[PDB]
């Protein structure tokens, strides 16, 4: 019913929020590290397209 | 009575000392490019390769490809541990260890080959009959030595040389890839009227030069409807901003020990507890039960049981029990279909929060086995003449771990829903696998 | 049977080239490591007490000389093994910082386990001459070299009387 | 393996001689001191008995220490009478024949003799009025047993303290107060004399 | 199943796109107090050319040619624009899939893979491991690790300390032999038998051309000795700031040693690197005007203690005519500015020093201690002004090293606590430092030293005594 | 039976090598 949901805000409503600088340095870092995986795998997928269209034929 | 095996397996050497940061990254990294660069060639004795996929919704999940070296690179990992564990716990020493270690790889080995045999066998390739009698065991050793490279490269990951295991990496590489590969896709789809660009900013940048009107090429670029544009770009940009700030919530309770006087200290209890298991445990169970769906409904065509569990169309779900559990494609077809929406929400938020209440037992991290544990240690309650620390935990935990599904969940829903790209299961187990890590290098040496 | 024979042709040509790789390789590696410049400075009463078994064969000598030039010998290599027990533990200590680079830890390995044989054939060799003569001998060693240490440290301390009386007759 | 220098034994010498060539004067005189120090190990070999192997450093020869005593306390007796000359004279034999003896002995005998003789000679030098000397001799004895020995340290601090230089006789009393009770008031009473 | 376009209508579309969105951002990306002296010595210009010369970065050859070759792409991609039911297509040129050129390509990327892979590999594998944490390469360190001895202070030091590799890199070439002779008759005849005693000996003994060159520098160099080659001064200032990393690194390799002696050596050597003195004379010489001369009209004509610059200051107005008398000795306007530079250096004197534990009364064994040390910066995340001494290229943060020992035996108790800051001539302090409790029972007697480089003559040493019980 | 983490990446880029080799004697052995 609803009081599971009045529970779970009160265990919201005392937990601790983060502040800006720490967001933004957590969120860099995981961009950077995502980005980092995203480009390798797009480069290498996009320099085996034509190898692999001229080996198999 | 396994003795004599011990030593005739190869097995990576131990590290001579501790080693040091970047070079762990190093090798990391390159592990990551080798597995890269090996999923992506394709394997010999393919000849017939345009047939339905068995197996299609296990590839996200065991981040393996179809028609290439890595046919079934991870799945030996898997199944060695999976069922070394249960027959462990059904039912030490080093000398026994080292022993169960040899069985473990041997037994790795052997279902690697049977399941390579039993996917050539079965018809994948095409028909054996008109295969070639030489080039199906080309194909087995071709794969067999592939699939043992990968159990080595994992084996050298996991001794000590990588900062982490080899499951996470190889399952979170993929969804990267299908997720930036989706956004500058050369890939040019012609439907008529003239070809169109399938990744996003270089379909918005065509449309935006080539067309008359600057007002229409946008009012395409936006919502496009039928292939991947800018706007979901900003959706699961939006999605990954939301669950890297909601990580974040923790609940620090007062502690300070009592063996050695004055040090203080804190332990956490995040409102995202047990991180990704309630997620990659639920999309387990969906891709079971859609292949067992899809394998019934392909063999026994007509039934009224069959039909009832699901049917399909040209494949997708639709008019049946796996047509619920399958997620609204975009905002159009959760508008038609309110009953469905409906379902599908109740059912995820269910299963997530009763899953990981489930798991919380199973994992050992319970309030009646924690409090002990730390009772153990020496730690006790910081409060002020508040000393229970068993209380205070039981109260804390159910409500984080009940609430932490259901959350998550609801993230998953929104994010699958909104019409973010890739699935919103793909998207969590990429965030908070990179979020673990990147704390875990935090941890370590800067 | 061509169709038989290609696959295991191809994991044959596979393995012999891994094979060979890895024998290649660790032939290199060994010869590298086994040419890393010694730790420390060359055996000097050795190379005096072999030279006089040389002269001794090529030719009289008496038997007395040659144990004091083994005394003298297990006087240096007890100096010697003292230093290496008191280097180690903080060689051990440092690697961890990685203020120090990592040949150096393979140098201190090989450089014990050639003491050790060192020590093993000085006590063999001593055993060799006089009846049950293993002992006594790194007891006199370490005896010996203490004592010579403490002897030059006293004469040290003492050589400088002379400057202090002069310093005391110039302030006076 | 070994490097072969060419010797030369001498008849009648016993004493080893490394005729010319290691192309270099450093190793010439290295082998050179070498071969000096091989010469004395013989002569000590062959004084020590008719065999050449040495005894085990356990069981230990009264004989030197009895001389050594008598020595020391016919010294002390005659210093006793008012005269110093004799007195430091009897010491720096004592001394010598102390030090002289071999060094396969334990070295705490030796050690511990050379403490005391040390300490009555620096003594008797504060007794004739000359300062370095008996400061440096305090100091050698201090050197040779630090522990359970206090009136090097207070000879020292008074020799110092008589001689000037205020800033070497605090440090002296600083550390021997840290390592350290008649020792420990005289200390602190050759402290307040700052 | 592709059908590549061969007319060039749409690859340039995608190319374009790419390098821009690379282009862009990398042409967008690449478009504390000093104290007061009047004073310049001889040779300024060298030491003011190595001040600038040490630090350098261009950090523009790397992206001026990358976004150059980004621009032109972009505008041949544009002229190439400019120029101009159901099927998929690339957009790739067709020429990258003809029989032509299908086995060049197919060769060029098996070369790229096969080489640049493991060489670049190899290349940052082999050179991010010579340098160790102190910023010294590794050979140096292992090289001045065996030289370590039991106690060795003040003269071995510098011995052990001028057998690193930086001096290889140096002077290598013909450089070696120029000035050989010159520097060494200076350094081993003007320099007396109370700054060198086997010293001389020691380097007598050491046979190759670069150490004994780097040693004989290094002396010229801490004893003021201004050899007259204008060639060599350039190469003898660069030496001591070479020193100076050395000496971290040799501080670094006696800290992990456990012994006392040569910690309070390490830090003596850098405290006279750092300056221009010499280890083993007065102290006297940090004031800017101040020779030989002066120091041996000042402290006696003969004496075996140093008066330092405490007690020198404090003595009353008779230095006036003990020390700037005028016949070559100082001059008014030269003392006026020593004194009015003299009352600015820091010197700490601490007041108490007490042990405490974090929330409790009296100190339980094994636990965490945190030891509070009050004291008071009075001359004779606050920045302290940087180092006075202008007789090296580099400006030194004064850094300050608190540690604690025992006598019964001479070994350290716990490592140092190195800062460079305070919490604001004079005010109060504080400063704190925490360790872990001796587990067993029974008090302890400890001495803590207030050890600081940068300065000679300004130490603490006060005995605390420490409690444990239950 | 041990071996050093270099024999792995080599026997990886070996085998990757090799399944080119394969191929490119295939279009080699169809072509004439
Ligand atoms: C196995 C342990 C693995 C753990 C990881 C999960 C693996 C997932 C199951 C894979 C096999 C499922 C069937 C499949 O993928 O192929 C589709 C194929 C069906 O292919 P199909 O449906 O596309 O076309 C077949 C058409 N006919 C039949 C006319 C040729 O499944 C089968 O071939 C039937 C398999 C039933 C027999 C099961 C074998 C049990 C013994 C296991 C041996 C283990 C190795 C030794
Ligand atoms: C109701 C569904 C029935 C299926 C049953 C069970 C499915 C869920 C199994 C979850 C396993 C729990 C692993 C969580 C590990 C988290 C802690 C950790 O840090 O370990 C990291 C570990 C590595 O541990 P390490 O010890 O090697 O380091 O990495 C992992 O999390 C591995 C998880 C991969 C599991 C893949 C799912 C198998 C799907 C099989 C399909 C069957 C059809």
């Amino acid at each position: 019913p609803r009081d599971f949901l009045k529970d779970g805000m009160q265990f919201i409503h005392k937990c601790q929020k983060p502040d800006r600088k720490e967001f933004k340095k957590v969120c860099q870092a995981v961009a950077i590290g995502f980005v980092a995986m995203g480009a390798i795998g797009y480069i290498v997928k996009l320099v085996h397209i034509p190898i692999n269209n001229i080996l198999v034929a | 009575l396994i003795k004599p095996f011990t030593p005739l397996l190869p097995e990576v050497a131990a590290p001579e000392t501790k080693v040091p940061f970047n070079q762990k990254l190093m090798w990391t990294g390159l592990t990551l490019l080798i597995f890269l660069v090996m999923s992506q060639m394709p394997l010999y004795g393919i000849v017939s390769s345009d047939t339905s996929d068995p197996l299609y919704w296990l590839r996200m999940m065991l981040a393996s490809n179809r028609g290439t070296l890595m046919e079934l690179g991870i799945t030996p990992i898997i199944s060695s541990g999976m069922v070394f564990q249960l027959l462990a716990g059904t039912h030490d020493l080093k000398t026994d260890r080292e022993l169960y270690q040899t069985a473990q790889k041997l037994f790795a080995i052997i279902l690697s080959f049977g399941q390579a045999c039993v996917h050539v066998l079965t018809g994948l390739y095409g028909q054996p009959s008109d295969l070639g009698a030489g080039i199906c065991v080309l194909l087995i050793v071709q794969l067999v030595v592939a699939g043992l490279v990968v159990i080595l490269l994992d084996e050298l990951l996991q001794k000590g040389y990588g900062l982490g295991s080899g499951i996470s990496l190889f399952i979170a590489t993929n969804i990267c890839e299908s997720i930036v590969w989706k956004a500058f896709s050369p890939t040019t789809i012609n439907t008529g009227r003239g070809p169109e660009f399938e990744g996003a900013i270089i379909a918005l940048f065509h449309l935006l030069l080539t067309w008359p009107d600057k007002q229409r090429a946008l009012r395409e670029a936006f919502y496009r409807q039928s292939l991947p544009n800018i706007m979901n770009l900003l959706a699961t940009l939006l999605v990954f901003a939301a669950v890297i700030y909601l990580q974040g919530f923790r609940v620090e309770i007062p502690v300070k020990s009592a063996r050695q006087r004055g040090v203080r200290g804190s332990y956490p209890v995040r409102l995202f507890y047990t991180s990704n298991m309630p997620i990659m445990l639920q999309s387990a169970l969906c891709s079971n039960v859609f292949l067992i769906s899809q394998m019934l409904y392909s063999r026994f065509s007509d039934n009224l049981l069959v039909r009832l569990l699901g049917v399909w169309e040209p494949l997708h779900a639709a008019s049946g029990i796996a047509y619920y559990m399958s997620p609204p494609l975009n905002f159009k077809e959760a508008l038609l279909d309110p009953v469905h929406t409906v379902v599908y929400i109740t059912f995820m938020l269910v299963a997530c929060a009763l899953f990981s209440k489930t798991w919380i037992e199973v994992s050992g991290s319970s309030p009646r086995d924690v409090a002990k544990q730390l009772k153990d240690q020496g730690l006790v309650m910081a409060g002020h003449r508040e000393q229970s620390m068993y209380k205070e935990l039981k109260r804390v935990i159910p409500t984080a771990a009940a609430f932490g599904g259901a959350c998550i969940g609801a993230l998953s829903v929104a994010s699958d829903l909104l019409g973010a790209l890739g699935s919103g299961t793909g998207i969590l187990l990429a965030v908070t696998i990179i979020y673990g890590y990147f704390e875990m290098a935090a941890r370590e040496g800067d | 049977w061509l169709t038989l024979v290609v696959p295991f042709a191809y994991l044959g040509v596979l393995i012999g080239c891994l094979a060979t790789f890895s024998s290649l390789y660790r032939r290199r590696k060994a010869a590298k490591a086994a040419s890393l410049e010694p730790w420390f400075p060359p055996h000097l009463q050795r190379d005096i007490y072999h030279s006089l078994l040389h002269l001794d064969q090529q030719q009289r000598v008496p038997e007395t000389v040659l144990k004091a030039a083994l005394l003298r010998r297990a006087a240096e290599d007890i100096k010697r093994v003292m230093a290496i027990r008191e280097q180690k533990q903080a060689l051990a200590l440092l690697l961890q910082r990685g203020s120090v680079g990592d040949e150096l830890w393979q140098r201190f390995l090989r450089a014990e386990k050639e003491m050790e044989d060192e020590v093993r054939d000085v006590v063999a060799e001593a055993n060799s001459y006089a009846p049950n003569w293993g002992q006594v001998i790194f007891q006199s060693a370490r005896e010996m070299d203490a004592n010579a240490t403490y002897r030059a440290r006293m004469e040290e301390y003492q050589a400088t009387v002379a400057e202090e009386r002069a310093w005391w007759d110039k302030k006076r | 393996t070994y490097t072969h220098y060419p010797l030369h034994l001498d008849p009648s010498s016993k004493a080893v001689s490394l005729a010319t060539t290691g192309q270099t004067p450093a190793q010439t005189e290295a082998v050179e001191a070498e071969l000096q120090q091989l010469n004395a190990l013989h002569r000590s070999l062959i004084s020590l008995d008719p065999p050449n192997v040495p005894p085990p450093p356990l069981p230990i020869n009264p004989k030197r220490s009895a001389q050594i005593t008598k020595l020391k306390e016919t010294a002390n007796t005659a210093y006793k009478r008012g005269n110093h000359g004799e007195a430091v004279r009897l010491y720096s034999y004592a001394i010598e024949m102390a030090a002289g003896r071999p060094g396969w002995e334990p070295v705490n005998l030796a050690r511990e003799e050379l403490s005391g003789l040390y300490a009555n000679r620096a003594q008797a030098h504060m007794a004739q009025q000359m300062w370095p000397e008996g400061w440096v001799d305090a100091k050698c004895s201090v050197e040779s047993k630090p522990v359970g020995n206090a009136k090097g340290w207070w000879r020292g601090g008074k020799c110092l303290v008589e001689m000037g230089r205020y800033d070497e006789a605090r440090a002296w009393i600083e550390q021997a107060l840290g390592i350290e009770s008649d020792g420990g008031k005289e200390l602190a009473a050759l402290l307040e004399e700052i | 199943e592709y059908n590549y376009d061969e007319n060039g209508q749409f690859f340039p579309f995608f190319v374009l796109t790419l390098t821009g969105l690379v282009t862009l951002p990398l042409t967008y990306s690449l478009l504390a107090p000093r104290i007061k002296s009047d004073f310049k010595p001889q040779h300024d210009d060298i030491i003011q050319n190595q001040k600038r010369k040490r630090l350098r970065k261009e950090r523009r050859v790397k992206r001026a040619i990358a976004v150059v070759v980004g621009w032109a792409i972009i505008g041949y991609m544009v002229y190439l624009i400019i120029v101009t039911s159901y099927s998929i297509g690339i957009a790739l040129p067709k020429l990258i899939i003809e029989e032509g050129s299908g086995k060049y390509v197919l060769m060029l990327y098996a070369s790229l893979l096969g080489i640049l892979l493991p060489y670049i590999v190899g290349r940052w594998w082999y050179g991010s491991q010579r340098y160790t944490r102190e910023k010294v390469l590794a050979a140096s360190a292992g090289n001045m690790f065996r030289e370590y001895e039991g106690t060795m202070i003040g003269g071995p030091i510098v011995n052990a300390l001028s057998t690193g590799e930086e001096y290889k890199e140096m002077l290598s070439g013909p450089k070696a032999e120029e000035g050989l002779a010159k520097v060494e008759k200076k350094v081993l005849a003007l320099d007396e038998k109370i700054l060198s005693a086997k010293d001389r000996e020691v380097l007598r003994k050491i046979d190759n051309p670069v150490r004994r060159k780097a040693l004989a520098l290094l002396w010229a160099y801490l004893n003021r000795i201004d050899l007259e080659d204008p060639v060599l001064n350039e190469e003898k200032y660069e030496a001591g700031s070479i020193a100076l990393s050395l000496t971290e690194s040799f501080t670094a390799i006696a800290l992990a040693f456990g012994n006392l002696i040569p910690i309070i050596g390490a830090y003596r050597i850098s405290q006279c690197i750092v300056q221009a003195i010499s280890p083993g004379s007065s102290p006297l010489l940090q004031l800017p005007y101040f020779t030989p001369k002066v120091v041996e009209s000042v402290e006696g004509a003969d004496v075996k203690t140093h008066l330092s610059v405490q007690k020198y200051l404090d003595m009353p107005e008779e230095r006036r005519r003990s020390l700037t008398v005028g016949p070559g000795l100082l001059t008014e306007d030269q003392y006026n500015s020593a004194i009015a530079v003299a009352k600015q250096l820091p010197l700490f004197a601490i007041s108490k020093a007490f042990f405490k534990v974090a929330g409790e009364r009296v100190v339980t064994p094994s636990s965490l201690v945190q030891l509070v040390i009050k004291g008071r910066i009075i001359p004779p995340r606050v920045q302290p002004p940087l180092a006075h001494a202008p007789y090296l290229p580099r400006d030194h943060p004064p850094r300050w090293h608190i540690f604690l020992a025992d006598a019964k035996q001479g070994k350290i108790a716990v490592p140092p606590f190195t800062f460079t800051t305070f919490d604001k001539t004079f005010n109060m302090q504080t400063l704190r430092m925490q360790f872990q409790a001796p587990p067993q029972v029974g008090n302890f007697s400890f001495v803590l030293h207030m050890i600081s480089d940068s300065y000679m003559g300004f130490d603490v040493k006060q005995e605390i005594t420490l409690q444990v019980e239950d | 039976l041990r071996v050093d983490p270099v024999v792995v990446l080599v026997l990886s880029l070996c085998f990757i090598f090799s399944v080119v080799g394969l191929h490119v004697i295939a279009k080699i052995t169809r072509k004439f």
